RNA sequence: AACAGUGGUAGGAGAGCGUUCUAAGGGCUGUGAAGCCAGACCGGAAGGACUGGUGGAGCGCUUAGAAGUGAGAAUGCCGGU
RNA sequence: UAUCCUUGGGAGUCAGACUGCGAGUGAUAAGAUCCGUAGUCGAAAGGGAAACAGCCCAGACCGCCAGCUAAGGUCCCAAAG
RNA sequence: GACCGAUAGUGAACCAGUACCGUGAGGGAAAGGUGAAAAGCACCCCGGAAGGGGAGUGAAAGAGAUCCUGAAACCGUGUGCCUACAAGUAGUCAGAGCCCGUUAACGGGUGAUGGCGUGCCUUUUGUAGAAUGAACCGGCGAGUUACGAUCUCGUGCAAGGUUAAGCAGAAGAUGCGGAGCCGCAGCGAAAGCGAGUCUGAAUAGGGCGCAUGAGUACGUGGUCGUAGACCCGAAACCAGGUGA
RNA sequence: GGAACGAGGUAGAUGAAGAGGUCUGGAAAGGCCCGCCAUAGGAGGUAACAGCCCUGUAGUCAAAACUUCGUUCUCUCCUGA
C-alpha cells in the first residue's frame, strides 16, 4: 500500500525549493480588536515550520 | 529454510558443567544453577588474584617482624634502616632468608641498625 | 582483441578481429556480482509457507479461565507458546526478483565476456555442421578442441542436432545468440562461438 | 569473474540488526526499546503528528488557498540547453521530445533567459518570455508561435 | 615506533563467532560419515581442532548468497523424572 | 587546554535517592516534602567507616608471590609504634 | 521448490476428525524407524510362568519385537582421596598430606586447615532480599514479511536517469515495449510571470528562490507508515446456532 | 441433427551401452586401472553412492470401446441498395 498523505497538512502548507514548508500564522481568523495592528500586518504575512516539527511530520508529506 | 539447534546447546551447557566439576551435587549436576556459580567463581577468582599480593605481603612482614624482633627490633625501624642505608631488596627474598639463611638477614639488620645511629 | 579461429575439425585458420566495444573492454566485478545474484535469485520460486496462527485449526476457546487456577494465562492451545501451536512470522510466499538497467546488464554481459577472451577459454567455430544429431560427434570435436570440462556452445538459430546432442553431455550447454546470460558464461569455463553468433552479438550491442 | 571467489564491493552489503539475540549484541532483552510505555509494546506508539492531546499544528493553523482546474504547468527550457542545436536549425516541442530534451510536454512549451546562445534558430513554441525572445533576435533568431 | 587512553545501565556505532539451506570450486568417508561420550589441546570472546570409545552412512573446507538463525526465566507449551 | 558549531540518521529518558550548603511548608520534627547549588549512587567495582547504595579515600583492559602512598590505622582478633 | 522432516510439516506420515470430553452444538489428541533378507532365536539349563544364561542365525544379538543412534534429568553398584568439636549462597585464592600419570606442561583427582565472599532474572531511588518467577532435564518458543517513504553506503549513467503492464522466452535470464514517473526553475491562493517572483502605489524594502547546480534506477542496511506488525495475556461486544 | 477425416485423453508396447578386471568389504553402485552408449547422464530400486543391473528415460509407435477439440461435407436458414 503506497502511503497516504496527510490531507489536512498539505491543505494547510507548501513545499519550497530548499524543501523548507511554508506555512500562515494563526491568531488570524475572526478576533482581530484585541490585537494590534502591528501584530496584525506580521500575521497576513507567511512564515516557516521549524525544525522539531518538521522532524515531527515531515513524513506524512513525502508525495507533498 | 528452517533451524532447530539441536547441538550447540547441549555442547554449550557440558563445557560449562565440565568446568564446573568437583562442585557440591546439583552444583556440578545441572546447568544452569552450575553456571551462575562458575560465574560467581569468575568473579572470585579475579578478586583473588588481586589478594594474593595483599596476602603474601602480609606473611612476609610478618617473618620479618619476628626475624627482627629476636634481632632486637621492629619491622618498622628495620625497613626505614634499610631504606636509608641502600638496602631495597624486597620483602619476599628478606622473608625467605629468615627462613633459610637467618644469618644473612642478621647482616643486612645489623647493617641498618647501625645506620640507625 | 585477434583471437584464433578454429574448424569444427579443430584446426586453426586465420584468426578473427573482434569488437573491441563489446571484448576489448575492462570488465566490472561488482556489476557482475550484482547481475549474478540478481539472476541467481530470479531462478528462485518462493514456495515456502507456513500456518500462522490464525490458519492452523482449532484454538478459539480460552481453554482456562484467567483466574482461579494456578496455572498461566492463556488464550489458545495454539498460540506459539504451545506444542502445535501456530508459527510468529516464519516464511510466506514471495518473490526475490528484481530487475536492474540495462545499461549496467549489458556492461555485465560484456565484461565477463572481455574476461573470457582475456584468459583464453574462448573459441570461435564456424559452420558447425552434423549430418546427424549425435553426442559421439560432439564429444569427439570437444576432445578434438581439448575440452575436458564444463563448456557453454552458442549458435545464432538454434541448430536442433546441436541441441539434440550435447545435453546428454552434464557440463555442456547449448544455446542461442539471442538467449546468453552471464551466468551461463561464468558457469561452463570456456565458451564455442560460430562467427555468425559473434557478429549477432556485437550488432545487437 | 568466477563462483567460487566470488565477493562484493565494499559498502554495497552490510550484516542486519537482530535484536533479541543477547546482552552482548547491546539490543538484548530490549531491542533498544528501552523499557516501558507505549513506545515499548507491540504494535505500540501513536499516529505521527500527534502530540499528547495537545492540539497539533496543522489543525492550530490554518489552510489556505486552493487548486485551479485549468492550471498550465508548461514545460520550460533555459535557453542554454538550445545551444546543444545547429545553426539556422528550426525547432519544436516535437524535435525536442524526439531529442530527449523534453521528457514529457505539459500543455505547451515556454523558453525562458537562464543562459544565453551564439546560435541564430527559427524556434517555434507555445509561450515565450521577454528575455528569451529578445535573446534570440539579438544573436538573430526569430521567435515564431504555435 | 612514540604518546595517550581502555568502569558502565538505558542507548548509538563497529567488528566478528556459530547454526540450516543453496550455487560454484575443491575434498573426506565401510581402511568407518554425521551424531553421542570422554579427555590434562588451541584461540582475546563467541568458539574451534586432535586422539580414543560408541555408532554404522552420509559430511566438512573456501568464497559468496538467503534465513523459521543462537534461550536460563513468560505462575510459558509438551514430554520425562 | 581541545572541545565547539551546523546539517543529517538513530535513540533512550520525563517514578529519582542520600549527603553538605542556602531557603520554604512543617513543630527551624521526620530516612518527610518541595526548590536551588556541588558531589556520590543510579549506571562504579576497590580500601576504610564492624556489617552498611548515597559518608571519607580512590576510579578496575589483563597478568605478576615487586615497590611508594591516600583515607584509616599500628597490644591481640588483624599488617604495621 | 536456496518448502518441513515426526514437539516440525495437514489436526492427522501409524485404521483420525479416531480415542476421549461434552445432553448438545462443539472440542480434540497421543503414537514413525528390527534386519539387506525373518535367516525372528531349533536345542540345553534355571524357573509355574514371565524373564534370563548358553548354543545357533546374522556383518552385528551390546539388533531379539519401544527393533537405528540413544544424550540429560533421575536411579543404582564398586572404588582412589576426604569426613563424626563442627556452624557459613557451598565457591575462590593460598596450601600440607595422599592417589595417579597427560593432547607433556610451571600436570591431573582429592582435598585437613587459613583468608575473602549474602544466588540468577525482573522491577526499582535502592533488592542477599522477608518483593516477583523458575522443582529439575530436554525440546519448541518472541521484533519478521509485502508495499510505499526517507537517510546512509555502493554501483551504473549523468542535465538526463528509468521503464511498468504486456508479447516472445525453460515458472528464468534476456530483447522489445518510452505510455508513465523523478529531476533539470522557481514564486504566487490563483490568473499569471519567469532567474526571477509575491506583497505592495512603489524603479523602495522584505519573504521565497537563483547565482554558491546532481539527480536518477537498482541493491544492502537503519528508521518510519499501512497491514495481527516483537510474543503471550483479559474482562468484555456483535452475528449465527445448541440447550428446560 | 448426421456422417467422414485429423489430432488428443482414458489401458499400453518397444527402447543403446560392462556380472570388464582388481582391493577392501558381510554385501560394491565405492577406490585403482580399463572400455562403451547416448535424441536416453530424469527418477526410483537393487545387501553401500549405478548413464551401460532392474523398472525405466529420450525417441518412435499403438485403441476394440467411450470421450474432447478441430477441418470438410451433408444439413438448416437466408435477402438488400
Amino acid at each position: 500500500p503506497k502511503m497516504k498523505t496527510h490531507r489536512g497538512s498539505a491543505k494547510r502548507f507548501k513545499k519550497t525549493g530548499s524543501g523548507k514548508l511554508k506555512r500562515s500564522h494563526a491568531y488570524t481568523s475572526h478576533l482581530f480588536a484585541n490585537k494590534s495592528q502591528k501584530q496584525k500586518r506580521k500575521l497576513r504575512k507567511s512564515a516557516v515550520v521549524s525544525a522539531g516539527d518538521f522532524k515531527r511530520i515531515k513524513q506524512m508529506l513525502a508525495n507533498i | 529454510p528452517r533451524v532447530k539447534g539441536g547441538t550447540v546447546t547441549r555442547k554449550r551447557r557440558k563445557k560449562v558443567l565440565k568446568l564446573a566439576k568437583g562442585y557440591f551435587g546439583s552444583k556440578h549436576t545441572l546447568y544452569k544453577v552450575a553456571n551462575q556459580q562458575v560465574m560467581k567463581s569468575g568473579n572470585y577468582a579475579f578478586r583473588d588474584r588481586r589478594q594474593k599480593k595483599r596476602d603474601f605481603r602480609k606473611l612476609w612482614i610478618t617473618r620479618i617482624n619476628a626475624a627482627a624482633r629476636m634481632n632486637g627490633l621492629s619491622y618498622s625501624r628495620l625497613m626505614h634502616g634499610l631504606k636509608l642505608s641502600g638496602i631495597e631488596v624486597n620483602r619476599k627474598m628478606l622473608a625467605d632468608l629468615a627462613v633459610n639463611d637467618l644469618t644473612a638477614f642478621n647482616q643486612l639488620a645489623d647493617a641498618a641498625k647501625a645506620q640507625l645511629n | 582483441p585477434k583471437v584464433a579461429l578454429y574448424n569444427q575439425n579443430g584446426s586453426t585458420a586465420g584468426d578473427i578481429e573482434l569488437n573491441a566495444s563489446v571484448f576489448g573492454i575492462e570488465p566490472n566485478e561488482s556489476v557482475v556480482f550484482d547481475a549474478i545474484l540478481m539472476q541467481r535469485a530470479s531462478l528462485r520460486q518462493g514456495t515456502h509457507k507456513v500456518k500462522n496462527r490464525s490458519e492452523v485449526r482449532g484454538g478459539g476457546r480460552k481453554p482456562w479461565r484467567q483466574k482461579g487456577t494456578g496455572r498461566a494465562r492463556q488464550g489458545s492451545i495454539r498460540s506459539p507458546q504451545w506444542r502445535g501451536g501456530g508459527v510468529v512470522f516464519g516464511p510466506t510466499p514471495r518473490s526475490y526478483s528484481y530487475k536492474l538497467p540495462k545499461k549496467v546488464r549489458r556492461l555485465a554481459i560484456k565484461s565477463v565476456l572481455s574476461s573470457k577472451v582475456i584468459d583464453n577459454n574462448i573459441i570461435v567455430l564456424e559452420d558447425l555442421t552434423l549430418d546427424t544429431a549425435k553426442t559421439k560427434e560432439m564429444a569427439a570435436i570437444l576432445k578434438g578442441l581439448s575440452v575436458e570440462k564444463k563448456a557453454l556452445i552458442v549458435t545464432a538459430d538454434a541448430n536442433e542436432a546441436v541441441a539434440l546432442s550435447a545435453r546428454n553431455i552434464p557440463g555442456v550447454t547449448v544455446v542461442e545468440a539471442n538467449g546468453i546470460n552471464v551466468l551461463d558464461v561464468v558457469n561452463h569455463e570456456k565458451l564455442l562461438i560460430t562467427k555468425a553468433a559473434v557478429e549477432k552479438v556485437e550488432e545487437v550491442l | 569473474m568466477k563462483l567460487h571467489e566470488l565477493k562484493p564491493s565494499e559498502g554495497s552489503r552490510k550484516t542486519r540488526n537482530r535484536v533479541g539475540r543477547g546482552i552482548g549484541s547491546g539490543n538484548g532483552k530490549t531491542a533498544g526499546k528501552g523499557h516501558k510505555g507505549q513506545n515499548a509494546r507491540s504494535g505500540g506508539g501513536v499516529r505521527p503528528g500527534f502530540e499528547g492531546g495537545q492540539m497539533p499544528l496543522f489543525q492550530r493553523l490554518p489552510k489556505r488557498g486552493f487548486t485551479n482546474i485549468n492550471r498550465k504547468e508548461y514545460a520550460v527550457v533555459n535557453l542554454d540547453k538550445l545551444n546543444g542545436f545547429a545553426e539556422g536549425t528550426e525547432v519544436t516541442p516535437e524535435l525536442l521530445l524526439e531529442t530527449g530534451v523534453i521528457s514529457k510536454l505539459n500543455a505547451g512549451v515556454k523558453i525562458l533567459g537562464n543562459g544565453k546562445l551564439e546560435k541564430k534558430l527559427t524556434v517555434k513554441a507555445n509561450k515565450f518570455s521577454a528575455s528569451a525572445k529578445e535573446a534570440v533576435e539579438a544573436a538573430g533568431g526569430t521567435a515564431e508561435v504555435i
